[PDB]
RNA sequence: ACCCCCGCCGUUAGUUGCCAGCGGUUCGGCCGGGCACUCUAACGGGACUGCCCGCGAAAGCGGGAGGAAGGAGGGGACGACGUCUGGUCAGCAUGGCCCUUACGGCCUGGGCGACACACGUGCUACAAUGCCCACUACAAAGCGAUGCCACCCGGCAACGGGGAGCUAAUCGCAAAAAGGUGGGCCCAGUUCGGAUUGGGGUCUGCAACCCGACCCCAUGAAGCCGGAAUCGCUAGUAAUCGCGGAUCAGC
RNA sequence: CUUUCU
């Protein structure tokens, strides 16, 4: 999970934001 | 090299990203706290002496 | 109407310096919302003790900016005398606002 | 424990049936500090005891445990040459811990895909006397006693 | 049923099942399941021939896939051989391509391990 | 008209006001059961009431901010207890033996340098 | 990877453009491996420094998007 | 022991706290108003084996009450004479020896990033006590005017346009995540896992081939819990979940 | 248990 850029969790861990984790 | 270089790092350079920090005492590139211009070493030193104001042994 | 922020590294030279600004406005004027102590900004620095490799083993330093606040509501000129230049700043900061 | 004999960590009674032994179990169920999910499971499992029998869950669990407690075990032992398996009686604490340890390991060996179920069936099977827990146990009581020649150490 | 190249997804949800094509990930599946207006939850097993067509037509024509790709990608790397670029060697050598370390790791791109000798 | 206890447990503080009569409990402008929803542990926070038979012969209004929900629960547990002792000298005899009155000063211990985590040390090889 | 320029060294361009106005030279050597090969400035032979010497990289059409140093490999037997 | 942090209470203090009380509320402590409470930060109090039972010559030991807290309450800071000819002359300082159109200097470029291999420390896993998607306040240390960027709009997005507030308990980074509520997957090398690789982009920077991070499409490797060996942890610990900082253009 | 050498 945490290692997957295309999950939401992958994003969190990576600190990033994107399609798979939007800013509200 | 550490003389020709304490000198070079003060010169304003072509491109600001060639720029960098240096312990203004102990003339040194690495672990250089920007709030002081001070190398972790030449710093623990002053911090001990009382020559860094309000700075104190943290203990919590 | 008048607002004064007080910074400083030393907590005795605020609870002193700015608790004497409570007498130099109460005696020579009107109302004061007493000295109010603010959240302090702790800075912590963490240093490898030795000059060369001993990466576990460190020393821990903080640098603690204490903040205090005072508010005076009625601007007399009987007050802005001590509160103008009857000077005892020492190692203290002075912010003056309205 | 070189100095003292260690205080038996004393446990919050149960939120629901009011019993200490239950928290103990919920705790062995619990991973990574997730007491909530752990407790859902044990309660969800207690509800599966209801629907699949007119039995009160509490006294199923009680009596399952009582069936998984070993009487004797074999602790390994140096004899200035050889290590032998030495049979000896089992502290009431250790009875109780090993029981609940095995209940949950037994539970999680099962096929059923959902934790509350595995917990439930294993419990059922155990009160009856035929859970995987009880085999991992008659296995122990067997091995001690099948080493009864060395009962003349005990240390 | 059969969709592209020669693929036959089956029995599972379509969103999943589309994935079974070389060219379809979880994303391109969403795209083509609303651009044809098919509920994604429906199993392939039970989804209209009218739906299968809508789908099949969009897919084969919207973007390059299965086998066409397989040969394209292969031809990009062939192209990287050219007169002889850097990423060329790397593909030529069976070594990593994206600026990674090789002193350790790099196993995904290398023959399991080829252990040797050494030392006195 | 009013009853008060301040609860704390581990970064959580519990501002607790009891009232006479009904039985129902507000927490941060919310029913107890919709705030502590799903959280098995919650029924413990009111354990002080069941102790003295206050069951539901009081309402309660509670603000509770800080820390965490298991913490909040225990903070309350404490307020609720500190509240009704301050509305009955005699509510020690039942509430102290079960120590709903104790603070419980167990708190997150500090990350140390050298260590990974307070105590978890790093890992020897010696080879 | 950029999109507002191709960040190519003028000292090379300038020397290549003002060779294209009549210019078919091979003794064109550079140290700017960091510059993109620019729209069809092909045909020519640029020698690129790997940090030890210049290597003649013959520049053709298929390889235009790329950088120059992609053809001056810096390390030996890899 | 004398010092700092954390547990309980008191005093002093009201641009952070509040229907706690009552009033108005476009129902956001937002508005007049109020420090009660919470907190913030300064100063005090509090614990002494002082009190009760038992043992003891005594120190002290077991138990009990009161108390937020007992018998070192919990975490720091704090390292005897000395040991290792330990470590560092590459932080600095410094005795001696050696280089002085070079063992000094400046630059561009490459290298410190090599890869047939071996080891240490780590991350992500190998799944259903789980994975995915949506909704849903748990709260808790720090940073921010060559800065933190709310809010609008364009872009699937990274990011790009604009643009308010904040020298910051006032404004921003900030979503905490685990949890909770619903929905999906149904035990599959899988909707587990996210290596590798093709392609398209964004940003910092003179410049991202050798060498950056990020986003998006595609591609989905090994991996089904690990041989002999072997590591940490005794409680708010381990286990697990996110959050901040320093250095720093970016990483 | 086990331990020759260094
Ligand atoms: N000021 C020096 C610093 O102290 C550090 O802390 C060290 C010690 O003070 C600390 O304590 C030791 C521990 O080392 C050792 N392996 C086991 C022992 N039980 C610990 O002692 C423990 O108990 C004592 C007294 O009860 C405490 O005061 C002590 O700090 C605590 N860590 O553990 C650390 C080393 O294992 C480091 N020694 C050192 O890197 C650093 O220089
Ligand atoms: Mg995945
Ligand atoms: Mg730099
Ligand atoms: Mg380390
Ligand atoms: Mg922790
Ligand atoms: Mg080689
Ligand atoms: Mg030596
Ligand atoms: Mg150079
Ligand atoms: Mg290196
Ligand atoms: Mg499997
Ligand atoms: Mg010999």
């Amino acid at each position: 999970g945490k290692g997957d850029r295309r999950t939401r969790r992958g994003k969190i861990w990576r600190g990033t934001y994107g399609k798979y984790r939007p800013r509200k | 090299a550490r003389k020709a270089l304490i000198e070079k790092a003060k010169r304003t350079p072509k491109f600001k990203v060639r720029a960098y920090t240096r312990c203004v005492r102990c003339g040194r590139a690495r672990s250089v706290y920007r709030f002081f211009g001070l190398c972790r070493i030449c710093l623990r030193e002053l911090a001990h002496k009382g020559q860094l104001p309000g700075v104190r042994k943290a203990s919590w | 109407k008048i607002r004064i922020k007080l910074r400083g590294f030393d907590h005795k030279t605020l609870d002193a310096s700015a608790q004497k600004i409570v007498e130099a406005a109460r005696r020579s004027g009107a109302q004061v919302s007493g000295p109010i102590p603010l959240p302090t900004r702790v800075r912590r620095f963490t240093v490898i003790r030795g000059p060369f490799k001993h990466k576990d083993s460190r020393e821990h330093f903080e640098l603690r900016t204490h903040n205090r606040l005072v508010d005076i509501i009625n601007p007399n000129r009987k007050t802005i005398e001590q509160l103008m230049t009857l000077d005892l700043p020492t190692g203290v900061e002075i912010e003056i606002k309205t | 424990a070189r100095r003292r004999r260690a205080e038996v960590r004393q446990l919050q009674p149960d939120l629901v049936y009011g019993d200490v032994l239950v928290t103990a179990f919920i705790n062995k169920i619990m991973r990574d500090g997730k007491k909530n999910l752990a407790a859902r499971i044990f309660y969800d499992a207690c509800k599966i005891i209801q629907e699949k029998t007119g039995q009160e869950p509490l006294k199923v669990f009680k009596q399952a445990v009582e069936n998984v407690k070993p009487r004797m075990e074999v602790r390994s032992r140096r004899v200035g040459g050889a290590n032998y398996q030495v049979p000896m009686e089992v502290s009431p604490r250790r009875q109780q811990s090993l029981a609940l340890r095995w209940l949950v390991q037994a539970a999680n060996q099962r096929p059923e895909r959902r934790a509350a179920v595995r917990i439930a069936h294993e419990l059922m099977d155990a009160a009856e006397g035929k859970g995987g827990a009880v085999k991992k146990k008659e296995d122990v009581e067997r091995m001690a006693e099948a080493n009864r020649a060395y009962a003349h150490y005990r240390w | 049923a059969r969709i592209a190249g020669v693929e036959i997804p089956r029995n599972k949800r379509v969103d999943v099942a589309l994935t079974y094509i070389y060219g379809i990930g979880k994303a391109r599946a969403k795209e083509a399941l609303e651009k044809t207006g098919i509920n994604p939850a429906t199993r392939v097993k039970d989804l209209t021939e009218a739906e299968v067509v809508r789908l099949r037509e969009y897919v084969e024509n919207t973007w390059k896939l299965e086998g066409e790709l397989r040969a394209e990608v292969a031809a990009n790397i062939k192209r990287l051989m050219d007169i002889g670029c850097y990423r060329g060697l790397r593909h030529r050598r069976g070594l990593p391509v994206r600026g990674q370390r090789t002193r350790t790791n790099a196993r995904t791109r290398k023959g399991p391990r080829k252990t040797v000798a050494g030392k006195k | 008209e009013q009853y008060y206890g301040t609860g704390r447990r581990k970064e959580a503080v519990a501002r607790v006001f009891l009232r006479p009569g009904n039985g129902k409990v507000t927490v941060n402008g919310q029913d107890f059961n919709e705030y502590f929803q799903g959280l098995v542990r919650a029924v413990a926070a009111l354990e002080p009431l069941r102790a003295v038979d206050a069951l539901g012969r009081f309402d309660a209004y509670i603000t509770v901010r800080g820390g965490g929900k298991s913490g909040q629960i225990d903070a309350i547990k404490l307020g609720i207890a500190r509240a009704l002792v301050q509305y009955n000298p005699d509510y020690r005899a039942k509430l102290k033996p079960l120590g709903f009155l104790t603070r419980d000063a167990r708190v997150v211990e500090r990350k140390k340098y050298g260590k990974h985590k307070a105590r978890r040390a790093p890992q020897y090889s010696k080879r | 990877s950029l999109k507002k320029g191709v960040f190519v060294d003028d000292h090379l361009l300038e020397k290549v453009l003002e060779l294209n106005a009549k210019g078919e030279k091979r003794l064109i050597k550079t140290w700017s491996r960091r510059s993109t090969i620019v729209p069809e400035m092909v045909g020519h032979t640029i020698a690129v420094y790997n940090g030890k010497q210049h290597v003649p990289v013959y520049i053709t059409e298929n390889m235009v998007g790329h950088k120059l140093g992609e053809f001056a490999p810096t390390r030996t037997y890899r």
